């Protein structure tokens, strides 16, 4: 984080979110194949 | 003298290995090497300029992918050596290659010149106790249960048909065709070109085949399902996009029973089997139709056998009983019959000793494998 | 000398420069040069024609300002030389250019003469050990800490979007825009004249820049506050007088979205987004999607987040999560990156030596450039 | 039944990406020659006796480019926007081109290989149901230039504006199998030169400005027999004046934009280069054929009048091609209208008079008779 260190400069958001996100919503075949003559 | 042969599975799609006794192979990846074609500007990203298996699966879209084999013909040697290297990995088994020997499975009818360099490669660069090359087909009659029969083996690389009598395979009757799995998922990138869907990058060609195993059927009668109007199912690409396949799912893997739509001069696969029973001599000719056995990864497709069955009787004589036994572990049954082989105390005799390979050479592997 | 490198932020706006190590920039002042327009008539007066930094901050009114650098493009090099003299100068750092090394943060799609002549002043005019200049988006990625993440940097100067994907930056997705921070204070001055308030002078024209960074919303809907016809923020002068803003103050900032609005035929910031990321490959688009880091001065407008995302949103595919991550720290998150990347041992390796570039000369700069 | 309207001379379309080639079957160049773009005034009409119209096609919107909105209809080959696309073709029978009525005369129209069967699907609808003609024939672009020539056999390199693509034809018989289309092409070269330009400090934003890239293009770029050698050395900087009067000096892109033909690797698509499309069909061809489709090569489209195309092109091959293999190389002076000039002659030919589907076949079978009767 290091705020205090950041704090000193005049351009650092504050107050705002830090991410902006959408919100989350919600058998092979066998053998045995045979015919008659 | 060792703990326990490792059987390695030389496939066209998907490499299995496994330990002789294993009932499953533990580790299957695919045989083709992935290299990143994106420039690495920043520090801590991927490292090393190879991807095999799993890691190239998951960062596919970062990587080149390029197969070292062709219908069962390696055209690069360092690749497909390199991969053998990555079977050894901490990934994949994790053991000394001079500790344990191996049993690969070669296609029938391929160069002797494949199988001596791929000789060397173990004896030479991984100083295996002993090596033992085995046929697909034989082995997939084993694990069946099966001694006498024709096994029909649609790979990824090549289709072919062996009939073999109590064991043995006959030289003389095999049919071997290069149409395969890779020609059906490019046979189908024609039809989704002309829908409207194009698909140039190799990476996306990956996508192309997920959706030909994923949606292709075998139709019973063709020109009825291509005269009736399609409900054109949808599938959910990577990215969130959805393509309507429509006619194109069904029309693709016809290119097995009709060659003739790809422009090849050959027979279908339904003319093969019954082609390659009819070469054998009269007293077989009743028991290989009786014992007919459905093996290769593009048997899957739903329906096969009951568009299969349907063709062999065109063109099978009449008032012959045919009988087409399908074992679950299609894909596995190549590998299970060289675990079996693997664990027989005759394997033993069967393969071929270090010490052999030196004193002969070449000569070694051709006088106990022939 | 192995001396702390120093590390120069070439903004368009503001400079910040400081040692590597350091958390922050130590000492940060305006990118332009004042000059006295009015006549020295008594003695004791402030000496030189020439006010750099605070000096010109506190003697605003006596001086004349002049932009060097337009969109990170250097017009007058005579003007940046004396700003960077000024860096070593006895106000800011107070060290020997010899002694330190240098690392310059640049714009990406920069043209090739302009880096060409800054890199000569560092090895001619300062005899600097070594010179690594360095992309704005790849040290934003040290910053946050991320290898894989879409940077979206909408500066003073100008906007652009690179794609990097775990330290692998695709150099044809790149998209960069002159749209900026800069232009957006022209277009707002054109509604405060509209409004009956005259700003003509350089010095009256950081008033209108005091007023854009105080009082500026990104409404949510743009039409719905046009025809509300809210009340109008008074805001305070220098003087004491005070200006009745109104409707130009949400109005004006709309231009990032609407670049029609100022009569260019170019992309929408959102529109740049999102086409930077289907430009991608399949496999790649939703991770960049789901990985979306924001940079620059021009994001700090009040519903920015929430105007991009539902801009965004509308663009991207369905059912797919967008997670847009904004660092606090968004001005000084270029600089902090340029300091990590010179404290990483590697670095040595990364900069062009002063006695390489007199052998090689430019040639040696264009090749380690990426 | 003898003075039908089948029997009026019949015109013929070339559907070009980058300009629309109109004219009668019996003309022996096409008369009416226009870019295929849509031009939409962006300023604001203040003052009475102004430009008339929101639509501005042909020489109107060339002599008044500024002022107008440039948006192609159709991108490699394939039509993006319809409406736009059928306001052209309402253009093509209007007072300003041809001038007759599309119910009286049959059209000859000419897509590119390997197209979308919806959008040939959807064209044909336009072509009778919107314009109630006669006589509707699809025809390729391959066969079209080889009647041109006057050639049964030979291979048809056509590298247009939308696509380029290599169709071998034997003794007129296609071999449907051995066709090679790739997306990339002249249109994406100048979007690609733009780069070069942007890198050197010439900006040309603007739609109306892309126009004047392409105008470059054509003037100043050139296809060096050894690529590393010009790009490695420090070429002399060839000054362009612009349309204002402005100087810009081009230099080393002249030569480093227009590659992109030989290597797709440098837009960072990874498809076979024009070199390996035309090596590579011939290769896929029966062996008895390989020889004699080498022997004879047929040059089209617009993108072969870049400087030394033919040297670099025959090199290229050369490398690909098997020893010992006489090529022969054939570029007709009149590349950019082979393609209409075939038409012209197979829409002459009695034949034709079988070859063409009627409006009441289709009103009958539907799209079953356009996708019948074609290739
Ligand atoms: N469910 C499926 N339906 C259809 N084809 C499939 C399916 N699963 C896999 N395939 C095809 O089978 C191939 C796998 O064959 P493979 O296991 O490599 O056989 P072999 O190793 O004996 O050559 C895949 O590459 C694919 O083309
Ligand atoms: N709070 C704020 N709200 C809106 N815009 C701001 C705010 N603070 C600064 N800006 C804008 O951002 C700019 C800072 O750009 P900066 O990131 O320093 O440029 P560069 O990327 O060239 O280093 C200011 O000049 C101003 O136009
Ligand atoms: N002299 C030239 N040098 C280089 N390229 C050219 C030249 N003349 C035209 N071109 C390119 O060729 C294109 C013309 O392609 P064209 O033959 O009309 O193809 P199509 O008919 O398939 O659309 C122009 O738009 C331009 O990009």
């Amino acid at each position: 984080m290091a705020d205090p260190k950041y704090a000193d400069l005049p351009g650092i958001a504050r107050n705002e979110p830090d991410v902006y996100e959408t919100s989350d919503l919600p058998g092979y075949e066998s053998g045995e194949y045979e015919m008659l003559g | 003298i060792a703990n326990q042969p490792v059987v390695i599975d030389n496939g066209s799609g998907v490499i299995k290995a496994g330990f002789a006794g294993d009932q499953i192979p533990k580790y299957c990846f695919p045989n083709y090497v992935g290299r990143p074609k994106h420039v690495r500007v920043m520090a801590g990203a991927l490292e090393g300029d190879i991807f095999i298996g799993p890691k190239a699966e998951e960062h596919r879209g970062l990587l080149s992918i390029r197969y070292p084999m062709e219908h069962g013909i390696v055209k690069d040697w360092n690749d497909m050596e390199r991969i053998w290297q990555y079977v050894y990995s901490k990934d994949q088994l994790q053991t000394f290659s001079e500790e344990h020997p191996v049993l690969l499975t070669e296609a029938p009818l391929n160069p002797r010149k494949n199988r001596e360099r791929a000789a060397e490669v173990f004896f030479e660069t991984f100083n295996v106790p002993a090596l033992f090359i085995s046929m697909q087909a034989v082995l997939s009659l084993y694990a069946t249960g099966r001694t006498t029969g024709v096994v029909l083996d649609s790979g990824d690389g090549v289709t072919h048909a062996v009939p073999i009598y109590e064991g043995f395979a006959m030289p003389h009757s095999i049919m071997r065709i290069d149409i395969a799995g890779r020609d059906v998922s490019r046979f189908l990138r024609l039809y989704l070109r002309k829908e409207g869907y194009d698909f140039h990058s190799s990476s996306e060609f990956e996508i192309v085949k997920a959706i030909k195993e994923r949606a292709c059927y075998l139709s019973i009668n063709p020109q009825k399902d291509e005269t009736l109007e399609t409900e054109k199912a949808q599938y959910y690409l990577p990215d969130g996009s959805t393509i309507e396949i429509g006619p194109s799912r069904f029309r693709a893997p016809e290119l097995l029973f009709r060659p003739d739509l790809i422009g090849e001069e050959s027979e279908g696969i339904h003319e093969v089997l019954v082609f390659a029973i009819q070469k054998s001599d009269m007293d077989l000719r009743r028991t290989l139709f009786s014992n007919i056995v459905l093996s290769g990864g593009s048997t899957l497709f739903k329906g096969f056998g009951d568009r299969l069955l349907s063709e062999v009787k065109k063109l099978a004589p009449k008032d012959v009983k045919i009988r087409i036994s399908a074992p679950q572990e299609r894909l596995y049954s190549t590998w299970i019959g060289g675990s079996i082989l693997a664990s027989l105390d005759t394997f033993k005799k069967m393969w071929v000793s270090k010490k052999e390979y030196e004193e002969d050479g070449a000569r070694s592997i051709h006088r106990k494998t022939f």
